[PDB]
C-alpha cells in the first residue's frame, strides 16, 4: 500500500 | 568478551560511583557495548541495563557538572545495547526503559535528544511488537505531567530555528514514527491535528525552506500521509 512503501522509506532513512 | 567482564561492568555500575569516575566507567562500557559481540550483549544482560536505568532515574532524581555527560553517555550505552534484537526485546520488557528515553529529549542536550529520538523512531517502526507508539506516547504524557508542559512540546522546541539540522530531522523523524504506524485513520488526524495546534503548523512553512536532503524525505513523508489521510476522510 502506499503506507507500506512509505513505512519502507522510514525505515532505510533510520538505516 | 570477556564474560567475566560484564559481570565486572555490573558491579562497578552498582558501586555508587560519580562524576568524572562514572563518565569513565560509562564510556569504557560503551566502547565494550560496540566492539563486542552480540552474545556479550547477552552476558550483560537485563541486570547489565537495570544498572543502567537505576543510574539514570538516580541523575533525573537529584535534579553536577558531569550529569548531562553522565546521561548522555548512558544514553550511547542505550544506543549500543538496542543495535540488536535481544536488546530490543531485553530494553521493552522494562517498566521504565521507554519513559528514561523520552526523558532524555531535551533539546538543551541536542545531541543526547537526538540519540534517544532515533531510539524512539526505530521502536515505533518495529514490526513486532506492534504499536510501540502506543507505549511512547504513553510515556510523553508522564513526562509532560512530569515537567508541567504539553506533551510535543520538547519535539516542536527542536524544530525551532536556531536548532540544528540534525535535531530538526530527528524531531520530524519522530514525528513521523509516532503517526505513519499507526492503523486507525482516526488517530492519525488527530495525532496530526495536535501537533498542529501546538505550533507545527507555523513551523513547517520554516522548514520546507530547508536544503537539505534528509530533511526533505521527512516532510515528504509527513505530507504524503497527510494527504492520503485528509483524502480518505472524504
Ligand atoms: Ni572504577
Amino acid at each position: 500500500t502506499p503506507r507500506s512503501a512509505r513505512l519502507e522509506r522510514m525505515a532505510q532513512a533510520l538505516a | 568478551g570477556s564474560e567475566f567482564s560484564a559481570m565486572m561492568y555490573i558491579q562497578e555500575l552498582r558501586s555508587g560511583l560519580r562524576d568524572m569516575h562514572l563518565l569513565s566507567c560509562l564510556e569504557s562500557l560503551r566502547v565494550s557495548l560496540n566492539n563486542n559481540p552480540v552474545s556479550w550483549v547477552q552476558t550483560f544482560g537485563a541486570e547489565g541495563l537495570a544498572s543502567l536505568l537505576d543510574i539514570l532515574k538516580r541523575l533525573h532524581d537529584e535534579k553536577g557538572n558531569y550529569d548531562s555527560r553522565n546521561q548522555h553517555e548512558i544514553i550511547r550505552c542505550l544506543k549500543a545495547f538496542m543495535n540488536n534484537k535481544f536488546g530490543i526485546k531485553t530494553m521493552l520488557e522494562t517498566e521504565e526503559g521507554i519513559l528514561l528515553l523520552v526523558r532524555a529529549m531535551d533539546p538543551a542536550v541536542p545531541n543526547m535528544m537526538i540519540d534517544a529520538a532515533k531510539l524512539l523512531s526505530a521502536l515505533c517502526i518495529l514490526p513486532q511488537p506492534e504499536d510501540m507508539n502506543e507505549r511512547v506516547l504513553e510515556a510523553m504524557t508522564e513526562r509532560a505531567e512530569m515537567d508541567e508542559v504539553e506533551r510535543f512540546q520538547p519535539l516542536l522546541d527542536g524544530l525551532k530555528s536556531g536548532t540544528s539540522i540534525a535535531l530538526k530531522v530527528g524531531c520530524l523523524q519522530l514525528i513521523n514514527a509516532l503517526i505513519t504506524p499507526a492503523e486507525e485513520l482516526d488517530f492519525r488526524v488527530h495525532i496530526r491535528s495536535e501537533l498542529m495546534r501546538l505550533g507545527l503548523h507555523q513551523v513547517l512553512q520554516e522548514l520546507r525552506e530547508i536544503e537539505n536532503e534528509d530533511m526533505k524525505v521527512q516532510l515528504c513523508v509527513f505530507d504524503e500521509q497527510g494527504d492520503e489521510d485528509f483524502f480518505d476522510l472524504k
